[PDB]
């Protein structure tokens, strides 16, 4: 309770494991990443599919 | 960022001394003298 101000969309929620707010979830889903190799990818690159 | 050879992972948390990768740092700590890796 903050005097009637509603900060529920900007404060995080512990339901999801990556504790991001609603607006942060929209901003992260909106930008489509190029899926670079910042995660290891050579096991994917070995299996030709 | 790959895998580390020569440093033992611990379940602690300090400030970052030598940055390795996605949230992992390494340091030279007394607890015999050895190199440890931590988040
Ligand atoms: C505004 O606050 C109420 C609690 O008084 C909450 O139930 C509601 O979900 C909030 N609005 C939004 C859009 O989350």
């Amino acid at each position: 309770y903050f005097g009637g101000f509603n900060f529920s969309q900007i404060l995080p929620d512990p339901s999801k494991p990556s504790k991001r707010s609603f607006i942060e979830d929209l901003l992260f889903n909106k930008v489509t990443l190029a899926d670079a190799g910042f995660i290891k990818q050579y096991g994917d690159c070995l299996g030709d599919i | 960022a790959g895998c580390l050879i020569g440093a033992e992972y611990v379940n602690n948390s300090y400030e970052c001394d030598i940055p390795i990768g996605a949230g992992i740092c390494a340091s030279y700590q007394t607890q015999s003298q050895s190199i440890i890796a931590y988040t």
